[PDB]
RNA sequence: AGCUGUCAACCGAGCUUUGAUCCGGGGGUGUCCGAAUGGGGAAACCCGGCAGUCGUCAUGGGCUGUCACCCACUGCUGAACACAUAGGCAGUGUGGAGGGAACGAGGGGAAGUGAAACAUCUCAGUACCCUCAGGAAGAGAAAACAACCGUGAUUCCGGGAGUAGUGGCGAGCGAAACCGGAUGAGGCCAAACCGCGGGGUUGUGGGAUCUCU
RNA sequence: AAGACCCCCGUAGCUGAAACAUUGACGGCUCGUUUGAGAGACACCCAAGUAGCACGGGGCCCGAGAAAUCCCGUGUGAAUCU
RNA sequence: GAGGACCGAACCCACCAGGGUUGAAAACCUGGGGGAUGACCUGUGGUUAGGGGUGAAAGGCCAAUCAAACUCCGUGAU
RNA sequence: GGCGUAGUCGAUGGACAACCGGUUGAUAUUCCGGUACCCG
RNA sequence: CAGUUUGAUAUUGGUGUAUGUCUAACCUGGGUCCGUGAUCCGGAUCAGGGACAGUGUCUGAUGGGUAGUU
C-alpha cells in the first residue's frame, strides 16, 4: 500500500502449462523513502510511480 | 441542600432483627440491625450515632447469603442481607420495641 | 528529467543552462543541494 | 364505578364519585455490569486523583461533579540543535468507538457434487469472511448505441432466446442489437485568464485573451 | 348455560385531541441575478506518470485465441480541437 | 560419608496370577512385584491448537473419541 | 490481524501487629475475661 | 504450489580502464545524544558498507516439503 496515492495490491490467478489456476498476488513496487512533509523528517512507504512523478 | 445531595441515615438502618440470639444479645447491650448492603462499618457507626444520639463503641458486620428455595417451577433465591451488631457504651440503650 | 541550473556543475553546464540529466541524478543530488531545479515555463522567463 | 398485574386460589388490610383502577401524550427518578470510558478485574467486584460539600478535636467516613484513548481546531513551549520541527502543556467539540432480522455496494474466496474416473471446466463468484452504509443501496446525464436511416441519463419487468455464440466443442455455460412495459430530471466543478475569491462548463465544440459593430 | 340481525360486545353510518409526532400552504426569513448580442482575431485552456504500447493476470457469449471494449501490478510513456 | 548406590514403608508405577466380565468399577479388587536422593513424585500459576501441538518414538497423547480432535455451517454431500 | 516500549496486572514466593481460658443448639485467634501488639 | 535459486528490469546516481573508484539514493541487529524514568520506535550526529544488497514485475533451474488425483 502506497501511503500517497492509495495504490493497493491486486489479486489474480497463477496459470500453469496444464492451465491449472492457483491464487497469487501482484504487490505494488513500494520503496521506503525518507521525505520531508511539512518541514518534518519522516519515513514513508511510497510506490516508484509517485517517486517518478515527483510527488515526494 | 437539594433533591440529589440529600441523604438520611434512616436509609442505612433497614430494620431490627428479632430472634432468640438477638434477644440474648440485648442483655449485653449489643443491638442487631439489618443494614443497606452497600454500607461499611464506618457508615453504620455514624448512622446509629446520628439516629439514636448514642455513643457507639464497636460495630461488627455479618454478610449473609440468601437462602435458595424450591418452588413448583424451579429454584429461587431470597435476597442477600448484611447484619450489623452494634455494641453501645455502658449505660446507653435503644428502645427498638 | 530536464532542469535549470542554479550553480555551475562540472561537465554539465553553467548556471541558468537548461540541460537534460538522468532523473536519479537530479532527484537525489542536484535538486536537494540547490544546484538545479525542475524545468517549467516559468523557469524560462526566470532565466530571462 | 369500581380497584389493589399474572401463575393463583387465600387471608389481611386499604384506595375510590373531592373522579380511583384503566387508557393516550409529555416530564422526573433510573443502583451495578456491559463500547464501559478515572485505575484494576475472574462482567455485575475492588481501589483512587482533583474541586465542592456534610460530619468530627482531627484522621477515618459519607454525598455531588469530574478524570480513558483517538481525531478536529485555538493558544503556550520547542528538545539532540541554531532556525526548526518532533514532543510536551492548556482550552474546547450533541466528533468517533458498540448493537442490529432481512435487503445493498466494493474486496477475499472453498469443498462435498457433476463430468458415471480426474486435473482444464462445473458446483460458483455459491457457503463463509473483510470494509462501508441507507432507508433503501448501487447505477445514472454518453469519449453510448446504431448503420448512412436514426434513437437520446439510469434502473427494473416480459421478450429476442436456450437463439448467435462458447466448451477436455465433454459435463455444461450463454448474450446483444432491438421490441412492449413501470417511472420519468437534470445540475455543478477543474483547466486556461484576473486578484481562498472572480472566471468559465463544451460536441452545431466551447471558454480565455485582444480588435471592431 | 344448545343453531341469536333485534340479550351483550360490536358492525353500517357519523363524530372526537389539551398534549406531541408526520406532512402540506402561507408570512416572516434565506439565497441567486442586475448589461447583453454579433463579427473578426489568437492557437492560450479544455482533468498525467493518466491514454496508448510491452509483459503477467481478471471479467465479458468469448476457457488467450487474429481478440476488440472493460479492470489490476510492473516497466515505457503523449497530445489539447489539425 | 559420595552415590542416576543397597534393603524397605509413604508416594509413583503396573511384571505374574486369581476374581470381576449386563462388574463395587466404561480398566478395578486381592496376594505377590519395580523405583523409592533422583533422568524422582507432587500442588498452585502460566504456556504450545488440528495437516497443527507434544512426543527418552508406541502413530503414542491432545476432555472415556486420533493414520489427522470437537462443534456449527456448505448440507437434505455423495 | 501479529509483536511489543513505557507502564499495569499476575502467588504457588517476599514484607507485615495476639495468645491463653470460657461460653451457645447452631460461631469463635472473630464474642466474653486477662494480659499484649501494630498504624494514624 | 510453497520454499531455495539464476538473469533482466524499477528503486539507481557521478566518474575512469567486463572491471575499478566516488557519494548522494539505500543498508547497518555499529558508537554517542534527545523524545525519556524506556534493550521497542523515531529524530539527530560520528563511524562504516554502497549503487551492491533488500524489495516489486517478468523470467530459466530445482522442488514428495506440501496439495489434488490416476
Amino acid at each position: 500500500n502506497c501511503d500517497v496515492c492509495g495504490k493497493g495490491p491486486g489479486f489474480g490467478n497463477n496459470i500453469s502449462h496444464s492451465h491449472r489456476r492457483t491464487s497469487r498476488r501482484w504487490n505494488p513496487n513500494i520503496q521506503r523513502v525518507r521525505a520531508v512533509v511539512g518541514r518534518t523528517p519522516k519515513r514513508l512507504n511510497v510506490c516508484t510511480s509517485c517517486i517518478k512523478a515527483g510527488k515526494v | 441542600v437539594t433533591s440529589k445531595t440529600f441523604t438520611d441515615p434512616r436509609d442505612i438502618l433497614v430494620k431490627p432483627v428479632v430472634s432468640e440470639k438477638s434477644y440474648a444479645l440485648l442483655d449485653e447491650n449489643k443491638y442487631t440491625f439489618v443494614v443497606d448492603p452497600r454500607a461499611n462499618k464506618t457508615q453504620i457507626k455514624q448512622a446509629v450515632e446520628a439516629v439514636f444520639s448514642v455513643k457507639v463503641t464497636g460495630v461488627n458486620t455479618i454478610n449473609r447469603q440468601g437462602k435458595r428455595k424450591r418452588t413448583r417451577t424451579g429454584y429461587g433465591k431470597r435476597a442477600n442481607t448484611k447484619r450489623a451488631i452494634v455494641t453501645l457504651a455502658e449505660g446507653n440503650r435503644i428502645d427498638i420495641f | 528529467m530536464k532542469i535549470i541550473l542554479t550553480h555551475e556543475v562540472s561537465g554539465l553546464g553553467a548556471a541558468g543552462d537548461v540541460v537534460d540529466v538522468k532523473d536519479g541524478y537530479a532527484r537525489n543530488y542536484l535538486v536537494p543541494r540547490g544546484f538545479a531545479i525542475r524545468w517549467t515555463k516559468g523557469g524560462e522567463k526566470d532565466v530571462a
